[PDB]
């Protein structure tokens, strides 16, 4: 008992079986986008619920890592769930409480994605079912956007979208997406993208959006020394996003 | 590691510690709180699961400690001193931080392969 | 216990002061073109040099490469202050005297007992260090010659022994023991 | 991990050879302190910086080794942070004097950390000052650091029941100015914090306030280098 | 020092001086005697208010009694540098008295005097002046009321009166070795020394 | 004590107690690993590093084939040196083994 | 028993060409608790003598209360006349140096004019050591006060007191025992005059 | 430098429940750093707990017998005071040689209605009627014997308890402020809060 | 010994100078430490440093800021709390996208002393703080800025001072 | 190894006179060496000494009291209560340095009818309607004063004392064994001895 | 520091303060109550009987008629000792008295 084999390995083909296996499970997931506008990011998925008896407040799917940097994902919600506790934890360990400085968009998502690829190769735990789009902001780097997959390989993207309406969603961005897009640009289209994808009933209550975008300070909680300024992620409210969709 | 050539003897070379300098019987002066530092989590645990066994029976600390002991054997990684995601939750540290997170802490005798026989007593 | 490091245009002179009785005390040979002199604690000392040794000579074996002396002088330092980190300091001092083939220039280093490195011109450690500097900074130059250098650890060397040593050089030759002080 | 002791004995061998106010009001409580840092008899740095943010509505500032509080009011803070996303909940200011008390009994007062903590949390405000062996008490007003005997005298002398905003601020500013003048530690000035159960908290800072150019070419210079980035 | 009175405080005001003290001495933390009375006058124009051992305190009183009865055959400063003398030889003896004292007085010109002196000598004079735990507590607030010697004509037999006892309630709560009983004494140029007994403090 | 080299071997003339009885429980495995006596040198080096180790002013005399005749002192504080000549009943020494005289 | 205290506290004395000065706050301190904001810390002698012993207040008091003895004896056998500065300082150094092994902890400086009339300063080690310097600090931040002075001397008696004025300015932004109020002693054939000025409060 | 609580504490047990008391003032040598501390504190509904010694160390237990107890109160129902005491041996003796602390505890149980159990600092159980402990308690030893007795009323308790601390408060100032009080009945939990106007006039 | 140097550091306009009496002023891209102490420690840290940082430039692919190493100076020298390094180092650098001139100093375990007028550590500080007080004023130009540093610096007490523009840097040695 | 004096000691003035009360034990550690030793000292017919701390500095104290008292009474009659702590006071005083004494002196005179002096170890006097020392009074300051009436009769007065040394020595081992009371009144000087049976139950 | 004797004199070349100067109070009266200058062996004596008696190293120089060019050392613990040779601005010492040179 001194060790366990692998549960992820190489086929004769070259592929690695769970692996794919997992890309399969997010492609089976519900769908999420995400859009890199110039000013902003927009992160946007829609909830599946067991019952309407369920509480939709409680179905957060889209998640704060740090106040510049937010995630959401397609799969296996427990996976996700583990995942930004962890990625908050490590957010805190590694960078903040070494620069005293929450950490760039690429280096939480490489640490997550270490995370994920550590599953990879073991003998006990399977590699997590969940790809995650990272949406934050650096003040070098500026605004971004990531997909990380299950094998802990993460892309940067302008417009992606994972999920059962990746495909159909990813080539109706392909056709409206520029590098002049605004941020209110940029939810318009997220929205109607994700109404494509959606089946059944479309408003507010069954979608849920994040933008990263400019500051909040009406939501840092305190006020003075303006050198410390708000959070940049903001979860869109139910009565917003019926606002837009009327729109 | 003790010598191969004669096994009564530290190895000094492979034991990269500063030379033999380091010797055994010295190792004595230390600072009042670094013992009771260094095994400070470990005497919480044990007296976290005396009380569950004087309350809960020997099978609530067995079930904790057969739990744990899966977790920590089925996992190796030999390019990673970090903890397992898993680790935290069953410790239940995953919305914790501590000195211990936050400072973690050679040519010879960091190889990976050293901790292959050291994990399988090889 | 007396180690001295004259640091000549083109070699590196060190000197060493030797119930039993003998007819290469504190000092080692790291490398064919490093040399080491020690001074301090008996025993605490000889280990931290003994297995300094070992190292070095596995990085030549690994590499089949002769390791710059300034690399080795790093190697030393930091296994040094690593030594005394879990125990309480121990008295020593380490002169680490090469020729470095690749800049085709000698070189020597004094590392103390705390683990600090000084690149020198010369050097000394134990009662050397009282007074011997009035001499070498007086009559020391850059452009000396090993000859001239070893009149001048003669010359030293008298002084020493009035108020009060085997002798080895570094050279694009290598170690070479010395009869004329 | 963590701290390591690895150089405890060597420094062994080498040797061998402010004021803080809380104030608790009807409707929130208010932390002041003064600015004054000293290394020794020396002013280190004056417009110090004293008051620490733990959450937006729980605050804190501290005396003794400086390092050791901020050390660990900045790793009481992540927790803080993390347990308030993990339980989707603003944060209670007892849940940060449990971590924080426990944390600083975990080291037997080594870490000399004396604390008041201070804020606003879903079941009301609060005020605690904490030691550096862990012990607490909770006080309607509370001071801390050398001029805290001096701070105490206005607030026995002044402070009554269900205190209004501004008469916390006035109380805690006035205790604040009496270690300043009588206390050599404690001067400059005053920053003072308000937290209320139903608004943001207010970091007043500074909210009291109470030639020799040679010309060019004077210091010789033996050689000048560019040094290149 | 095994008997002890915790504190004396005092300030000078427009007309005159205020002194005040505690009747308590403490056996370590024991309230065993709240009857000592602290305050010794000397005369018709300066009282000797003494902190510290209460042994010693007994010493320096009959010091001052003697000095009225050899002088029968004073003035504030003059009674002072008496006991600085004392002060200091008992400490160049390697034997000092474990008290601190403050003497308030009036001059026969109209001078007010205030000035302290400890177990090691040490002296100075300010407008308001207390002695050990009061030192801390209740000079801050009277400092408040006199900050500078322009203050001193400023203020008023009763602000001074007021402020001095409200020092003593602020000192009382706070100072674990003190007693709700406290006697104060006020000298004046005009009205001559005024001297209180048992006070309460609420 | 003392003892000394000479062209036709050794001469001998007159906690501890364990350690050197120890000792030659090592050499009697080091003997039989090797299948080849243990050299001087190595005897008082495995000596030197456990008195240090251990912080017994023992002495190291043998012939050997390769070595020859050879004498070591090993000091309480851990410090080994070879020795010429050494000096702090008579014993004489040859590759064949020691011959009391 | 601890027979010596502290009181903190800073002098300065300069030897003007031809005028004296003596310089030092008026602060008296205790553990970081301020005794009183105005003690003067510098004396007047007479005979164009000033003098200020900084450190240990009773020591200091003492010594300049002995030497003042010696300067009355010293005019009654010598028909009044006056005492010339070198006098006064050997005279002080037999003060001093009369209790070697239980000494004052006292920085002792006196300031005056020498026979030919030049400004004169003499600073006494506590054992008694002295020697005729130009200008000379002591006390807590005399290290503060001495290299700022002698970028700008190394002048009359007006323009120096501008700098002493900055320099005792600057000491007690950085410097906390420093004190709230600044005494300064002017030595000239016209005779000793004292001026006073305002320092930061805090 | 620890913090060692200064207290003058009692439980008493009467006709139909236990009732425990205490003073509110805790000192760090003569200063008191709170007036106003609650000392009773809570490790179960119808247990409470008072700390004597170390402030830091009684404070981790207390908190970790209410975790044991809320661990045993989840499972075997609401424990007995007697459970309470066992918890808190266990921590108090096993760790008597790093923690330094000494509790008194009282609780109603239905089985065993009011009991109380004081714990010493050398983590000895002992079961009494009633119990007194701190600084102030050595006062009143020779007053409680006196005048307690078995199967008392709550308003003579009420009462004893009142004139017991009044003079533990009286002769200790380590103990003092106001009285608060815990009654332990059937009824439910009461609180109680004496002010110095209502006791110290007994 | 080599041991004690004193390292002073000063605010200009748009500009820093920083000033020590082997060399015990280290830079890591646009920032500049200088450190005072055990050589020891200075030997070591500097090598830290340059470790921390290196991997901090390869994994963020940017140059570390003078605010962001001034918390990871603070972070290393509290680690070690107990046996502390015997150093105090001082920070000084420009922000590259503010540009905002910046300078810190720190005690054994790490207290941020982000004075915005100057710093000072090592042997002889105590001279340092008040004749930098008494000469320094607030937005020097750099010619003057390297005036008033050096002046403090020797008359306090080879010495040599570092000017640092934005894109440039001038090191000059005073007699 | 000076012997030290483990007492339970008390003296209470009444009606028309005073009385004297100790207990009989002292003990060298936890051994007891005699357990009836006469602790009630006489100085004069009407004045008597009770002693604590130092067996014997007292006792030489308490000897050239005496002689002092018998030297003024064969000159100027006999001596009043207050006489005699004057005398105690300076030997306790002036040798306090060397001396450790702690003395009850408990008379009666015509002038002053009964009187109770108490000199702690710190030399100082108080003059008490009633006082208590040694080890075992830290036990019933509590008691004493909720019980102790002005102007009681002897039987109230006796039943008083019996009440109080009961408990002090009940809690004090140090203090134990019988209880002899010496009453102090114009009609003379009475003994009186309780038993362990006489007072335990009460 | 440090002095010689030679044919022609002594050379010099380059608390403590007042026991000079109090000694040279004593040679005063010496010079006085004898009429005759003392000689530098009595003034190294008074001074080593001193430091000894309230245990400065203090030298003595001089140029005497019948004692001639001596000098003697006074150590801090009363050490006397004569040298002619003396090691630890040049000065000249003649029958008339010092020289400045």
């Amino acid at each position: 008992d001194r060790y366990s084999f692998s549960l992820t390995t190489f086929s004769p083909s070259g592929k690695l079986g769970q692996i794919d296996y997992a890309l399969t499970a997010v492609k089976q997931g519900v769908t999420s986008l995400g859009i890199k506008a110039t000013n902003g990011v927009v992160i946007a998925t829609e909830k599946k619920s067991s019952s309407p008896l369920a509480m939709s407040e409680t179905l957060s799917k889209v998640s704060l890592l740090t106040p510049d940097i937010g995630a959401v994902y397609s799969g296996m919600g427990p996976d996700y769930r583990v995942l930004v506790d962890k990625s908050r934890k490590v957010a805190h360990t590694s960078y903040k409480r070494i620069y005293g400085e929450y950490p760039p968009t690429k280096l939480l998502v490489s640490e997550v994605a270490k995370i994920m690829q550590e599953a990879t190769q073991s003998g006990g735990v399977r590699p997590f079912g969940v790809s995650l789009l990272i949406a934050g902001h650096d003040e070098f780097n500026g605004f971004s956007l990531y997909q990380v997959d299950p094998s802990g390989s993460y892309f940067p993207w302008k417009a992606t979208a994972i999920g059962k309406g990746s495909v159909a969603a990813k080539t109706f961005l392909e056709k409206r997406w520029n590098d002049e897009l605004e941020l209110e640009d940029a939810i318009h289209i997220a929205l109607l993208t994700l109404k494509e994808s959606v089946e059944g009933e479309f408003n507010g209550d069954t979608i849920e959006l994040a933008i990263i975008g400019d500051e909040n300070p009406d939501l840092l909680g305190y006020t003075g020394i303006p050198t410390d300024k708000g959070p940049r992620f903001r979860k869109l409210t139910s009565q917003e996003i019926n606002d837009r969709l009327e729109a | 590691v003790l010598s191969s050539a004669v096994p009564s003897l530290p190895d000094t070379l492979r034991q990269q510690e500063g030379g033999a300098v380091p010797l055994s019987t010295q190792l004595n002066d230390r600072h009042p709180l670094e013992s009771t530092l260094k095994n400070w989590e470990t005497t919480q645990r044990q007296r976290q699961m005396e009380q569950y066994r004087q309350i809960f029976g020997i099978a609530e600390p067995m079930k904790r400690t057969m739990e744990m002991e899966i977790v920590n054997r089925t996992d190796f990684n030999p390019l990673s001193t970090n903890g397992s995601i898993h680790r935290d939750i069953l410790l239940n540290k995953e919305c914790s931080i501590d000195w211990e997170d936050v400072y973690p802490g050679t040519m010879v005798g960091d190889d990976v392969h050293s901790k292959i026989e050291k994990q399988l007593g090889i | 216990d007396i180690i001295l490091g004259i640091r000549v245009q083109d070699s590196v002179i060190l000197a060493s002061s030797k119930g039993i009785s003998v007819l290469d005390d504190k000092t080692r040979q790291l490398s064919p073109h490093t040399l080491m002199s020690f001074a301090g604690e008996a025993g605490d000392t000889v280990q931290f040099a003994e297995y300094i040794q070992a190292n070095i000579q596995l990085y030549s074996i690994r590499e089949d490469y002769e390791l710059s002396p300034q690399a080795v002088s790093s190697f030393v330092r930091q296994e040094l202050a690593k030594s005394i980190r879990s125990r309480r300091p121990y008295q020593v001092n380490v002169l680490i005297g090469g020729y470095d083939k690749k800049k085709n220039k000698p070189e020597l280093y004094q590392i103390d007992y705390l683990g600090t490195k000084v690149e020198l011109p010369y050097g000394a450690h134990g009662y050397s260090g009282f007074y011997t500097f009035f001499l070498l900074d007086h009559h020391y130059r850059p452009d000396m010659t090993t000859e001239e250098g070893l009149d001048l650890l003669k010359l030293c060397v008298q002084e020493l022994e009035k108020r009060m040593v085997i002798v080895k050089i570094v050279d694009k030759d290598g170690i070479r023991q010395v009869d004329d002080f | 991990a963590g701290l390591s002791f690895d150089n405890y004995q060597r420094n062994n061998f080498l040797a061998e050879n402010t004021t803080i106010v809380g104030v608790k009001f009807n409707n929130g409580v208010v932390i002041a302190a003064d600015t004054r840092s000293t290394q020794g008899p020396i002013v280190a740095d004056k417009n110090c910086a004293k008051l620490h943010r733990i959450s937006p509505k729980i605050w804190c500032a501290g005396a003794g080794t400086a390092a050791d509080t901020e050390a660990v009011t900045q790793l009481i803070g992540s927790n803080i942070e993390l347990h308030s996303l993990y339980t989707s909940r603003e944060p209670r200011v007892v849940s940060a004097l449990q971590m924080l008390k426990q944390h600083l009994f975990k080291y037997q007062g080594h870490i000399g950390a004396y604390l008041i903590v201070a804020g606003v949390d879903p079941t009301g405000s609060h005020l605690f000052s904490i030691h550096a062996h862990g012990s607490t008490d909770v006080g309607y007003y509370l001071s801390l650091g050398s001029g805290s005997l001096a701070a105490m005298a206005v607030l026995e002398s002044h402070w009554k029941q269900d205190l209004t905003k501004e008469e916390a601020i006035k109380l805690a500013s006035d205790a604040i100015q009496a270690g300043i003048w009588n206390d050599l530690g404690s001067g400059s000035n005053v920053d003072v914090c308000v937290m209320e159960i139903g608004k943001d908290a207010e970091y007043l800072r500074n909210y009291l306030t109470p030639s020799y150019k040679f010309p060019r070419g004077t210091t010789a210079v033996l050689k000048e280098s560019i040094v290149n980035i | 020092p095994i008997v002890t009175g915790t504190s004396v405080i005092s300030m000078k005001y427009d007309n005159g001086v205020i002194i005040a003290a505690d009747n308590l001495g403490s056996y370590g933390s024991l309230l065993r005697f709240n009857g000592v009375e602290r305050l010794i006058p000397v005369g018709d124009n300066t009282v000797v208010g003494i902190s510290g051992d209460i042994s010693d305190m007994q010493h320096i009183e009959r010091l001052l009694k003697d000095l009225v009865t050899e002088n029968a055959y004073l003035e504030p400063s003059y009674i002072f540098e008496y006991l600085a003398t004392v002060m200091y030889q008992r400490r160049s003896k390697m034997n000092p008295l474990w008290n601190a004292i403050i003497v308030a007085g009036v001059q026969s010109n109209g001078d007010q005097f205030l000035r302290y002196v400890n177990l090691l000598g040490v002296t100075y004079s300010s407008p308001t002046l207390a002695t050990g735990f009061g030192a801390h507590m209740a000079n801050p607030l009277l400092r408040k009321v006199v900050d500078r010697e322009s203050d001193i004509p400023k203020t008023t037999v009763q602000v001074a009166e007021e402020a001095i006892v409200n020092a003593m309630r602020v000192l009382y709560y706070r100072d674990a070795r003190s007693s709700r009983n406290f006697s104060l004494a006020i000298i004046d140029k005009n009205t001559g020394l005024t001297f209180k007994k048992n006070l309460q403090v609420e | 004590t003392l003892a000394f080299r000479f062209q036709g071997g050794i001469i001998v003339a007159v906690d501890c107690q364990f350690w050197e009885t120890w000792l030659g429980s090592q050499c009697r495995l080091h003997e039989l690993r090797e299948k080849e006596r243990i050299s001087v040198a190595a005897a008082s080096k495995i000596l030197s590093n456990l008195v240090y180790q251990y912080k017994m002013g023992t002495m190291i005399c043998g012939y050997t084939r390769k070595e020859g005749p050879t004498i070591y002192y090993v000091d309480s504080d851990g410090t080994r040196l070879k020795g010429d000549i050494f000096c702090v009943n008579l014993y004489h020494v040859t590759e064949d083994g020691w011959i009391y005289h | 028993f601890n027979p010596y205290g502290d009181n903190g506290g800073t002098i300065l004395g300069i030897a003007g060409e031809d005028f004296a000065v003596l310089a030092g706050d008026t602060r008296n301190i205790t553990d970081y608790s301020i005794n009183s904001r105005y003690e003067p810390k510098v004396f007047d002698c007479g005979d164009n003598i000033v003098m200020s012993a900084n450190g240990f207040a009773a020591d200091g008091d003492a010594l300049v209360k002995r030497f003042k003895n010696s300067v009355k004896w010293y005019h009654f056998d010598h028909n009044d006349k006056k005492l010339s500065i070198n006098s006064a300082a050997r005279n002080i150094q037999h003060l001093l140096y009369g209790k070697r092994f239980f000494p004052y902890y006292v920085h002792t400086i006196i300031a005056g004019l020498d026979e030919d009339g030049k400004g004169a300063v003499y600073s006494f080690d506590p054992v008694g050591s002295y020697e005729r310097e130009q200008c000379r600090a002591g006390g807590a931040a005399a290290s503060l006060i001495m290299p700022f002075l002698d970028n700008q001397v190394n002048l009359s008696v007006e323009e120096v007191i501008k700098l002493v004025r900055d320099s005792f300015t600057s000491a007690t932004e950085r410097h906390i025992q420093v004190g709230d109020g600044l005494e300064i002693l002017i030595v000239t054939k016209d005779g000793v005059r004292k001026e006073f000025y305002e320092l930061k409060r805090d | 430098g620890e913090v060692s609580l200064g207290t003058s504490i009692m439980a008493v047990t009467f006709k139909d429940g236990v009732i425990l008391g205490a003073d509110s003032r805790t000192t760090t040598g003569a200063y008191i750093a709170n007036r106003v501390t609650d000392k009773l504190t809570r490790v179960h509904d119808k247990i409470w707990c008072c700390r004597s010694g170390s402030a830091a160390d009684t404070q981790a237990i207390a908190d970790i017998v209410q975790y044991h107890l809320e661990l045993y109160t989840s499972q075997y129902g609401t424990p007995s005071t007697e459970t309470a005491a066992s918890v808190f041996k266990e921590l108090c003796y096993e760790n008597k040689d790093n923690l330094t602390a000494g509790i008194i505890v009282a609780g109603y149980d239905d089985k065993n209605k009011g009991e109380v159990y004081t714990i010493p600092l050398g983590g000895s159980v002992h079961k009494l009627p009633y119990a007194i402990a701190g600084s102030g308690s050595t006062f009143i030893y020779g007053y409680c014997d006196k005048n307690f007795r078995e199967n008392m009323s709550k308003e003579e308790t009420v009462d004893f308890i009142k004139h017991s601390l009044s003079q533990a408060i009286k002769w200790d100032g380590s103990s003092g402020g106001v009285i608060r009080m815990v009654v332990l009945t059937a009824a439910g939990v009461e609180r109680l809060i004496f002010y110095p106007d209502e006791y110290e006039q007994l | 010994s080599i041991n004690g140097g004193i390292v002073v550091a000063m605010t200009g306009k748009d500009c820093v100078a920083i000033a020590c009496d082997f060399e015990k002023i280290f830079h890591y891209g646009h920032v500049f430490l200088g450190i005072t102490g055990l050589a020891t420690d200075v030997t070591t840290l500097n090598e830290m440093f340059r470790y921390k940082t290196n991997l901090y430039k390869l994994k963020e692919e940017r140059a570390i800021e003078p605010e962001t190493f001034t918390q990871l100076v603070s972070s290393s020298l509290y680690e070690r709390r107990f046996g502390p390094y015997f150093v105090g180092p001082v920070v000084a650098g420009i922000n590259s996208k503010s540009g905002k001139p910046f300078i810190a100093g720190f005690d054994l375990i790490g207290c941020i002393d982000e004075a915005k007028d100057f710093i000072v550590s090592g042997t002889a500080s105590d001279q340092l703080f008040g004749m930098c007080e008494s000469l320094y004023e607030p937005n020097l130009e750099p010619e003057d800025l390297f005036e008033t540093i050096s002046q403090a610096l020797l008359n306090a007490a080879g010495a040599v001072v570092y000017i640092i523009k934005k894109d440039e840097v001038v090191k000059r040695y005073l007699k």
